[PDB]
């Protein structure tokens, strides 16, 4: 975080179970995620 | 052109059996590789091999 | 999940909920009244979110007697109303509790009343044509099966009869399920409706549904969604052809215009609400006629204040196959069945499918009726002497074809005494080409009145 | 060759499926297309249809193709709009329509015209069809309609009762590009006939 | 032809038939093999250092700024002036 | 047959070829909404007539924007949002696809087909709002249409 | 400094600025749009000032494609267009560009849109006699040279025909440099306008500008101005008699309307924007000659749905002296040049400066109308025969000329192959003499209709 963004980032954890995995970051109005679950429902949402 | 029409529902009764007739073997070979598919499509959702 | 009621005034309550959960829209909710002599629970309906974790609601129910602080509960579901093949032979209220037999039912299937028009790909054209013993009807504007027909008119012109005669003559001739409703009308109404059917002895196959003047608009709006919701569920699942009968429609849509002005929403033309084309768009597709299903409709629509320029039956135009209008002139002329034939249309007319005789029959009828109208005006100040005769012949042909129109169906039973009668649509078309031919000119004008077929002409011509 | 669009707006899906009935009996689909908006649906496919008709046939404008193009009704958008702006709590105007409706309709009836020989020998015509109440021109949007085409044909009930099944009005109905697109031949045979009507 | 075209219709059916059995098998072997197989402990670890690497190697991308004027410019001014006033802020002070 | 062997072994190709990936993008939050339109929060790098996505699936336009807020009208169905989605971005101004494919089909106004079967190959898409043509690029009318 | 943008809705931009950095009205600001595929510079115009360093305006360009956050540049000053004598045989937009060049006009010295009226100190009026070949021209309202004359009329009749044909017959024997302006109307009568006068050599001699429908109304609020500036700067320098011509003014009152609506003023009853007659006035005396220079200006009005009871119509005659107006009404009897002889008037038209012939011609003519209007209905409906004796022969002589003032013109050579004609004025004023004193009653119908000459009427009345 510190190489992406020159300011230092400060670290508010959340305990997420519905996720199956991964990793989801915000620092504002953009956003990282990394989740089994958003990624198939992307898979299949686009199958036809 | 009503006999035309009455052969061209005679088509029709034929085809409507015809397709079920293709999809009989369809549905019977349709489950050959779905385990390869399911497989295929986990190594790309995870990003490793399986 | 506990719900608390903060500002209220008319029919229109908002609510506030925990941030944590919020009902989605078109979900009902329960309350209370605990007063002792106004004891009664409501069920409220979600409207429209305002943020802050707030809610919008309408009430079904009559709303005195609230005080703040009451507790709302949430059952996470839509208005839901019983369906079954028993359901047929009872009077229904607006949220679907039997009237007659209080607490009958609550275990047959239960179905919302929200749901999507049908696919484009399982629509299809429908021409089949429809007969009926009246002869103003047939020989203008037939009727076509599936279609829609439309019964335009002002206030207090006889449509009431005509519709009741309609579904005489249905249930007579031919059985099948049906299903009436209506909003805005008279309890005597319903009552005479009641007992004639009960003597009809078909009242055990007829579904009962409606509303009355005296209820909160809620139910003036939920109740035709009520209904088409069951007729839906008698077309889809039995796969059998039904009869719908519906009355009053206009009264649906000024009921939205009221809960409009509670709302906020911007006020339109006319004082009318922001929108109104989408809810009759989607009201109005509801019905169709499946390839498997044919549904034949009825709808009777009130006119305001005798102009025709409103928008409330001007949208209504765009929707429609099959209609007949009334003029209050016509009336005051003295024939009941006061239809226009100027300004009657339909669609399913064409040579192509109709024999040409009646093509031609009623091309000539037609300009004959359009040149006497034209030449009223001149007539209405000097009168017959300084036309010429050869209009003269005309103006004759043309009163007495007008006096012709004129019929006597059985639905004054209980207003002149007197029997009614029907005629083959043969008798009807050659009768009216004879009356073109001229050929009965010489017979008084009198004799034309109240008659059924060119016999009982005849008899009442040379009885005079 | 002339490849046609037809487009249709708020109209009840079995119209549109007798009307494409009737032509797939005449045996032209090789070269139409239909867009369907039925009036079910919401306010922004009725206010988007003909815009999309328009970028289509553009499409081909730019290729040097001839393009036909016919709106079925234009009251709806117009009433869609307005809808539209009267929920988002923007001021109203003359009967509650806001001012720069009229705008709106230019831009999209400047779009149709005729390409330069430099550019292709392409064309492009539209036939708008306005809907109007007791005959009635003195509301203003037939009057705004009017001002931005090069010509309009008045039909009435009467005339259509009387016999004359097009029922077109020739007292009214003009055309400003004269013959100068009618054939040279139809120009020598037929001149001053409407004046002679007239009189 | 038309005759034809519904023959390209029912074989438009057998593709929606297609669609709808892999669907259904995509979406039930996709959940149990990701709520079964990948559920091991050391799966979340192989994951995050995945995730990591992968923020690892992406492009830097820049990033600023972190109600009235009159309103700021007069905060400002007012947190100017106790920046140079509170030198002698003591403990209790 | 031979035929759906093919179309499940394109299935494939498209299984074969899934592969999503991570990207910058900004949110946002549905302040209010009711009557098919709603009001959006935030994202302060919107367009003018831009177009953006919902979670249902459904699309919506910015008309106007106000200094914090941005109104906008659902365009499909709209009985399934409520206060607390995220909406998307997509950073380009409405376009429509275009091709000789259209012909002799009926598709609704973004250009999926409704009553026709199968897919349409769009070669292009282009921007809806556009320029005329300017009075130097014109030229007279002689042709007759009869 | 620059500052910043913070709401965005239609075409009304509003911006902030730092302290001391806020500019006076009317100034131009510029503002920059980047796209893959929209690429622009808006240009925009004070309008109002909102207080705290936040002021209002409109664009000149649609708003596709904006975004917040965007930095606003001012350039210090208003709108310029360059001006000069290379100007004449090109074609230039609302902002002065050059359309056939993209290049050319950027050299030339530049001049502010915005001016002050003449003094009143240096105003007397023109007289002139100014003759066409036309004859309802001639002898009902003779024009008058440095004067207004504006054209009045519905949609359709025919107008652009008459300034067409108008053009033609004057700026060939014109040796004064001419300025033509069109504040809105279609790319297609544009284009062929200017095909038409490059068929010719007179192109040369002029200029032109204009604005099309589909540009925002803010374009079309200085087109107007920018034309008056053009023509100010020719006749103040170079003491040249210059012609200024003028499609329509009903669009910018219009373009007016709608953006003050979007500016949040209140309406008025009507709906027209406040003080719509400020800017009338203000526009209208930019026209004007003085004791040195001579101008002459060409307008025609349209009217809404004819109505003549709008204040519009009404407000733009008070500024008016000789004025034609064209009505339906004759245009439906069939007659092209459809002129109302009735209430059309002059204001040079007397004895004193005229001979009398001219007076008692215009008398004569006069009142033969007007009895003819009052006998219309009865002659209609009574019948012709129970007129008198002078009543019917008067009615002829009215039918003769009535039919007599009918001609064609050149310009209707492209819709009708008879070529047109031109006559002098004092063989008209013989043979309205002769007609009006009554010896061409024996001439037939056909024979008034669409004649050149006396000698033409002659020979057509021996071809029949
Ligand atoms: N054929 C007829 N025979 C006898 N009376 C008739 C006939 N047609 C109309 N009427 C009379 O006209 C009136 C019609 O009353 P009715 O209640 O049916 O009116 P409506 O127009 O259906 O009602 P609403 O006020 O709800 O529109 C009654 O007075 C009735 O007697
Ligand atoms: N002398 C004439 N002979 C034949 N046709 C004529 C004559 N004068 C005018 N017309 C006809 O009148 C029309 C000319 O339209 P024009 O542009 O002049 O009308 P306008 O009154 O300016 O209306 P608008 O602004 O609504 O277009 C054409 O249809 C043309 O054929
Ligand atoms: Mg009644
Ligand atoms: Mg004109």
């Amino acid at each position: 975080l510190s190489r992406i963004y020159g300011r230092p980032v400060s670290v508010q954890l959340h305990v997420d179970p519905e996720l199956l995995g991964g990793l989801s970051i915000t620092v504002g109005d953009e956003v990282i995620d990394g989740s089994i679950a958003s990624r198939l429902a992307a898979a299949q949402t686009g199958l036809p | 052109r009503a006999q035309a029409s009455g052969e061209v529902a005679q088509t029709l009764t034929q085809a409507d059996q015809q397709l079920s007739a293709q999809g009989d073997q369809v549905r019977s070979g349709l489950e050959s590789s779905v385990d390869g598919l399911s497989a295929k499509l986990a190594s790309r959702i995870l990003g490793v091999d399986v | 999940t506990a719900g608390r009621v903060v500002r209220i005034t008319g029919p229109v309550v908002d609510v506030e909920f925990p941030r944590g959960s919020v009902p989605e829209l078109f979900n009902a909710l329960h309350a209370e009244i605990t007063f002792g002599a106004l004891a009664k629970t409501l069920t409220l309906e979600v409207a429209q979110h305002l943020g802050d974790s707030l809610v919008r609601c309408i009430s079904m129910q009559p709303t005195d007697g609230l005080v703040r602080g009451v507790e709302v509960t949430d059952t996470g579901a839509s208005i839901s109303v019983p369906v079954g093949d028993g359901v047929k032979g009872h009077v229904f209220n607006a949220l679907g509790d039997c009237l007659d037999d209080p607490g009958y039912g609550k275990d047959f299937e239960h179905w919302s009343i929200h749901r999507k028009p049908p696919a484009f790909s399982d629509l299809e054209p429908r021409t089949e044509m429809l007969e009926t013993g009246l002869k103003v009807v047939d020989l203008l504007t037939p009727y076509v099966r599936g279609g829609k027909i439309a019964l335009f008119g002002g206030a207090g012109v006889g449509k009431t009869v005509l519709i009741q005669e309609m579904i005489n003559r249905i249930a007579r001739n031919f059985g099948g399920t049906s299903v009436f409703a209506g909003v805005g009308e008279r309890t005597r109404e319903g009552n005479d409706l009641w007992v004639e059917l009960a003597d009809a002895n078909v009242l055990k196959d007829t579904a009962l549904v409606f509303g009355q003047m005296d209820e909160p608009p809620g139910t003036r709006m939920r109740v035709a969604l009520s209904a088409l919701t069951m007729a839906e569920f008698f077309r889809d699942e039995q796969g059998q052809d039904v009869l719908l009968f519906i009355d009053n429609i206009f009264r649906f849509t000024q009921a939205g215009s009221e809960v409009s002005t509670l709302l906020g929403r911007m006020p339109s033309a006319v004082g009318y609400q922001p929108t109104l084309a989408d809810e009759m768009g989607e009201l109005q597709e509801r019905i169709t006629s499946t390839r498997g299903r044919s549904i034949t409709s009825m709808q009777a629509v009130y006119v305001p204040a005798d102009d025709y320029t409103d928008p409330a039956p001007a949208t209504t135009f765009a929707h429609l196959d099959a209609t007949t209008e009334l003029s209050r002139a016509v009336f005051s002329k003295g024939i009941f069945p006061a239809v226009d034939p100027l300004a009657s249309s339909s669609t399913i007319l064409d040579p192509a499918i109709v024999g040409d005789e009646h093509y031609r029959v009623a091309q000539e009828v037609i300009r004959i009726l359009q040149r006497y109208k034209d030449l009223q005006d001149i007539i209405a100040i000097l009168g017959i002497d300084e036309l010429s005769e050869e209009d003269k012949q005309l103006v004759n042909r043309a009163r007495r074809i007008e006096r012709f129109l004129s019929q006597n169906m059985m639905a004054a039973e209980q207003f002149t005494g007197q029997p009614g009668s029907t005629v083959p649509l043969k008798e009807t078309i050659e009768a009216f080409d004879k009356l073109t031919k001229g050929e009965f000119d010489h017979l008084p004008e009198q004799a034309f009145f109240l008659i059924g077929g060119l016999d009982d002409l005849a008899k009442k011509a040379e009885s005079l | 060759q002339v490849r046609c669009v037809y487009v249709a707006i708020g109209q009840k899906g079995t119209t549109i499926a007798s009307v494409k009935r009737a032509l797939e009996e005449g045996g032209a689909m090789e070269y139409t297309t239909i867009v369907a908006a039925p009036a079910s649906d919401a306010a922004g496919f009725k206010w988007l249809a003909p815009y999309t008709g328009s970028a289509i046939g553009q499409h081909w404008m730019y290729n040097g193709k001839h393009v036909l193009i016919v709106f079925d009704d234009l009251s709806k958008q117009a009433d869609a709009y307005r809808a539209i702006s009267l929920l988002l709590r923007r001021p109203p105007g003359r009967e509650a329509f806001p001012g720069d409706v009229f705008y709106l309709h230019s831009r999209l009836l400047e779009r149709c015209a005729k390409l330069s020989d430099e550019l292709g020998g392409g064309s492009m015509t539209g036939l708008p069809i306005i809907e109007t109440k007791a005959n009635d021109i003195s509301a203003f949007i037939p009057t705004n309609v009017i001002s931005i085409t090069d010509g309009q044909c008045f039909l009435e009930s009467d005339l259509f009762n009387q016999g004359v099944r097009p029922a077109i009005n020739v007292g009214v109905s003009v055309s400003r590009v004269g013959g100068a697109a009618q054939i040279k031949a139809m120009k020598e045979v037929a001149g001053s006939l409407r004046l002679d009507l007239s009189q | 032809a038309q005759g034809a075209q519904q023959i390209q219709l029912m074989r438009q059916q057998l593709i929606r038939q297609l669609r709808t059995g892999l669907g259904a098998e995509a979406v039930n072997k996709a959940a149990e093999i990701v709520r079964a197989h990948v559920a091991d402990p050391q799966a979340q670890s192989a994951t995050v250092d995945r995730f990591l690497s992968e923020l690892e190697q992406m492009a830097p991308s820049s990033v600023v700024i972190d109600l009235r004027a009159a309103s700021r410019q007069s905060l400002a001014a007012l947190v100017e002036k106790f920046d140079s006033v509170a030198g002698g802020l003591d403990a209790d002070g | 047959t031979i035929s759906a062997a093919d179309i499940e072994g394109a299935i494939e190709d498209y299984v074969s070829s899934f592969s999503a990936d991570t990207e910058r993008e900004e949110i946002g939050t549905v302040i209010d909404a009711g009557d098919g339109i709603a009001h959006v929060e935030g994202l302060p790098s919107v367009m003018t007539q831009e177009l953006l996505e919902f979670p249902g699936g459904v699309l919506g336009v910015a008309l106007n924007l106000d200094e914090h807020s941005v109104g906008a009208v659902i365009l499909g169905e709209f009985e399934k949002i409520e206060e607390g989605q995220q909406v998307k971005r997509t950073g380009e101004v409405l376009s429509v696809p275009v091709g000789d494919a259209f012909l002799g089909r009926v598709v609704n106004p973004l250009g999926q087909p409704i009553d026709g079967q199968g897919d349409i190959a769009a070669e292009t898409r282009r921007a809806l709002e556009l320029q005329a043509p300017s009075v130097v690029q014109r030229q007279s009318v002689s042709e007759p249409l009869q």
